[PDB]
């Protein structure tokens, strides 16, 4: 669950201990950061050099065709960032159809449909825009359809 | 080109032979027509008590080959009349 | 010693004896026209009564016009039943490509000794589809795409289909439409049109055709046809097969020079040959089909060459129940002009991708442009700095497929069972393995004239390649996946080792 | 109600709400019409003639509304419909052997409709496809018949 | 759309002819 570890390359030489879940560790040099990570449903993702940021997340479950899940992430060159996934699925005696949709701040957002019909018809699209950024998306949407005979 | 492009064979009416059909007499009953030659493919639709045995065959690239038999017979199903026309007019 | 109630036929059935002789007999006479012999064995034969058919019928044709089902049989109502009348109806529906399955029977007419009743059953499938879809955004705008092929529109059997496109860079369309039967002997007609304005240099075409062909034989038939297409171009980029061209046609070019046009009207004749006896629409197990077509041109065409190519491919089964199936592939062309004059290079022959030969990049075996020292305003960064007088001061190689005269391809595909069979896959899915290979080159290169660089006339540098294939007959059309690896590549040469298509072709 | 509150009923009468959502293989679970099973909505749209597909879905639905009438007067209209929608095949058949020539196919063809469906105006129409393919042959008498009971009518 | 199918009627044969035999199907009774 934890030891010290050790690595050489062709004069430096770059020492550490990984130590235990949330599980976490550093790292020297003979030129140092830290880093952790963790794999509970929910997950941790740390690093952190002499550039930083970090992502943590979680599927959350709201009904039993709907559900929430965060995966926020920050970058440090601090550019603030964060995503949240939403979605909903839905069905029906002779055809089931997937929408989803979400919000990536910077911030990107987008959206789309997967509609799945008995034999013959499939159809579906997605849509960009964005926000707040030094570059934005207005709108530009993509679309197909197929009937087969 | 009309005289080029396949044409499969078509074949209609019932099958005849000499050696059958020289075996037909006036006298024999409709039950004996029928097993010597078969069954009527043609009837008069219209009452007429005659039977049509028609053998007609017209291969591709080819004329037509035909001959034609009328069998006529009275109420009591007794055949009168035995119309031969080996050959279309 | 044989013996039996037979019309004559002693001849022949001496014939037939110089096990299972009885059914070759009982095929015999069901040729002759008894569908009831009873043979007893030293063998006595009761031949029994002529049989006529008193009708035929259809069930299952719930979308296809009745027409289509009677025009492909051959035994005819009010005339004696044979065997071969009937079973050669069964192969023919199948070469439709229309039915999932093909059924026959007989039945007694009840009370009619001499009489039966000549029943079809098929079960329709579904294959025609029509897409469109959209793309747009600020950045570049918004794009079309739609169109739709049927093989049998609404059951009348036409064949048919409306494909084109919109966007900010090229404009296609294509339209066909062809009648199968347009006599009652079999007599075809059809024929397309199309426009394709290509600005990216720039590349406009347009034109039509219209073919007529027949049937000669049970198992062959003709084709021909005419058609126009209008070429013009303008501000090519200059490469040393081009201008080759352009030299052949009278034209001289400034050196290195991009503001330029060229425009050709050319009229062409149009034949084929065919050959095709197949069981199967979509996955046959014997026969073989070649289909053999070209096109030459004729006085007052600008340009003056001719074109053939042949395509075909033979199914062998292993298995007796035909579940092991080895099937060749083999496709071969050539063209030349005539009078001095090159080929115009938009007839060039391509090779490679997903549908020819598996694991190379579609359109990219074969020589490459070799392009000349200008100036445009992508000379800092965006543009290929070689063919500039900045970036290059002698002929640059490059990977960029021109296409050639002559090029061969083939392959051998081992057809195996499936991992498992299930009602959803029994019939509708197949694996192979395959073994691909084939050749372009150009002729008429001069290599004394270029040293330093490739000899495109050699045809002995040949592509190949292997790998393993899945087909899938699904409810939204015929769809092909493989994976292949390349073991023989020359410089210059793609790969793609993951392709996939439209199961078409 | 809604058709739409039938679809949720269906969580739960049946043969209703399958019929108004074209859920014909589950309306046979009763076992009155199937008509529905003999059309198409794009061969509706275009004005595709159906006469030449298979009719074998109306000859059923032709002796169900023959047990219910041995709504009442509705059925009957039906039944005239349904009958002369089946006289058009036989029609059809027989214009394309007299295509093909097979004549004596014609002529059994036609009988058969003589015999099943004298009171439609199919038969009208086809009886001069016998005229024509007596006239292949030098069979006569029966032209001159033909040609007296067309003038009749 | 069958509610717009023309009425039936029976043919009548001229003197000396004789109509096929009607079938023994597709008999519709006169009703109300």
């Amino acid at each position: 669950e934890a030891g010290a570890w050790a690595r050489i390359m062709s004069t430096h030489v770059q020492v550490g201990v990984d130590k235990k879940d949330l599980f976490t560790g550093f790292t020297v040099t003979h030129g140092a950061g830290l880093y952790a990570s963790a794999m509970f449903g929910a997950y941790i993702d740390l690093i952190g050099k002499y550039y930083a940021g970090a992502e943590a997340g979680y599927r959350y479950h709201v009904t039993e065709d709907a559900w929430i899940e965060p995966q926020a992430e920050l970058v440090y060159g601090l550019i603030g960032r964060t995503g949240v996934d939403v979605g909903k699925s839905f069905s029906g005696k002779d055809w089931k159809v997937t929408a989803r949709a979400g919000l990536g701040y910077q911030m990107l957002m987008s959206v789309g449909l997967n509609a799945e019909i008995r034999d013959n018809v499939r159809f579906g699209l997605e849509f960009e825009k964005s926000a707040f950024g030094k570059y934005n998306v207005d709108n530009a949407v993509n679309a197909n359809f197929r009937y087969c005979f | 080109l009309e005289r080029v492009v396949y044409r499969p064979d078509i074949n209609q009416g019932n099958y005849l032979t000499a050696n059958d059909v020289s075996k037909i007499r006036v006298g024999m009953t409709q039950q004996q027509v029928a097993y010597a030659l078969g069954t009527p493919l043609m009837s008069d639709p219209f009452g007429t008590n005659t039977w049509f045995y028609v053998f007609r065959q017209q291969p591709g690239h080819e004329g037509v080959t035909q001959q034609t038999l009328t069998l006529t017979f009275n109420s009591s199903g007794v055949l009168t009349n035995i119309d031969n026309k080996p050959a279309l007019s | 010693e044989v013996s039996g109630n037979l019309a004559g036929h002693s001849a022949e059935i001496e014939q037939l004896t110089k096990t299972k002789m009885e059914d070759d007999i009982k095929k015999l006479l069901g040729r002759y026209g008894y569908a009831y012999p009873r043979v007893q064995s030293r063998v006595n034969v009761d031949a029994g009564n002529r049989f006529y058919v008193r009708k035929i019928r259809f069930e299952g044709n719930d979308t296809s016009k009745d027409a289509v089902l009677r025009r492909e049989m051959r035994q005819m109502e009010g005339a004696w039943l044979g065997s071969d009348l009937v079973d050669q109806g069964k192969e023919r529906l199948n070469r439709l490509g229309f039915f999932e399955t093909v059924d026959t029977d007989t039945q007694r007419v009840p009370g009619s000794p001499d009489q039966v009743d000549v029943v079809y059953k098929v079960k329709e499938r579904n294959t025609g589809c029509f897409n469109f879809g959209i793309g747009y955004g600020t950045e570049s705008g918004v794009s079309f795409q739609a169109g739709v092929q049927q093989d049998n529109w609404l059951g009348t059997g036409y064949a048919v289909g409306i494909n084109g496109t919109k966007n900010d860079y090229q404009t296609y369309a294509e339209l066909s439409v062809t009648n199968p039967y347009f006599t009652v002997d079999g007599v075809s007609l059809g024929g397309r049109l199309f426009y394709n304005d290509f600005q990216a240099y720039t590349n406009k075409s347009y034109g039509t055709d219209v073919t007529l062909g027949f049937p000669i034989n049970e198992y062959n038939s003709l084709r021909a046809g005419l058609g126009y297409v209008h070429n013009s171009l303008s501000n090519m980029q200059p490469q040393v097969a081009m201008w080759r061209y352009l030299y052949s046609m009278g034209e001289h070019p400034s050196t290195s020079d991009q503001d330029n046009s060229f425009k050709t009207d050319d009229f062409t004749f149009n034949y084929g040959w065919t050959y095709n006896k197949l069981d199967r629409g979509y996955f046959p197990t014997d026969g073989s089909r070649v289909n053999l077509t070209g096109k030459v041109t004729i006085p007052g065409s600008d340009n003056e060459y001719y074109k053939v190519t042949l395509d075909t491919a033979t199914y062998v089964p292993i298995d007796d129940d035909h579940k092991w199936v080895v099937l060749g592939r083999t496709r071969w062309g050539y063209g030349d002009g005539l009078g001095g004059k090159e080929m115009p290079f938009y007839e060039n022959f391509y090779a490679g991708g997903s549908s020819t030969v598996r694991g190379f990049q579609s359109n990219t075996i074969g020589p490459k442009a070799v392009y000349f020292p200008q100036a445009s305003n992508y000379d800092p960064d965006y543009d290929y700095e070689c063919a500039t007088q900045d970036g290059a001061k002698d002929l640059c190689k490059s990977d960029d497929a021109v296409g050639g005269n002559a090029m061969a391809v083939a392959s051998l595909e081992f057809i195996t069972p499936t991992p498992f069979i299930s009602d959803k896959y029994a019939n509708s899915v197949r694996t192979s393995f395959f073994w691909d290979m084939g050749t372009v080159w150009d002729t008429n290169w001069d290599s004394s004239q270029y040293s330093g660089y490739p000899d495109y006339s050699d045809p002995s540098n040949i592509r190949m390649s292997a790998g393993i294939a899945l087909q899938w007959m699904s409810p939204l059309g015929p769809l092909v996946f493989s994976y292949a690896q390349p073991f023989k590549k020359y410089d210059g040469d793609k790969a793609e080792q993951f392709q996939f298509n439209i199961g078409k072709t | 109600g809604n058709w739409r509150q039938a679809i949720t009923q269906l969580e739960a009468d049946l043969i209703y709400a399958y019929y108004k959502n074209a859920d014909l293989p589950l309306a046979q679970a009763a076992i009155l019409t199937n008509m529905a099973l003999d059309d198409s909505a794009l061969q509706g749209f275009f004005g595709v003639d159906r006469s030449d597909r298979d009719p074998q879905h109306a000859r059923a639905a032709f002796s169900d509304f023959s047990k219910l009438v041995r709504y009442t007067t509705d059925a009957t209209k039906r039944l005239v419909f349904l009958k002369d929608r089946l006289a058009k095949y036989e029609y059809s058949v027989a214009e394309y052997y007299t295509e093909r020539g097979a004549w004596v196919a014609v002529v059994n063809r036609v009988e058969g409709m003589l015999r099943d469906y004298p009171d439609t105006q199919a038969t009208r129409d086809a009886l001069p496809l016998m005229e024509n393919a007596y006239r292949q042959m030098q069979m006569n008498a029966q032209a001159e018949k033909v040609a007296k009971i067309i003038a009749a009518n | 759309a069958y509610l717009e199918a023309a009425p039936l009627a029976e043919l009548h044969a001229p003197a000396g002819m004789i109509l096929p035999v009607t079938s023994g199907d597709y008999a519709i009774p006169v009703t109300n």
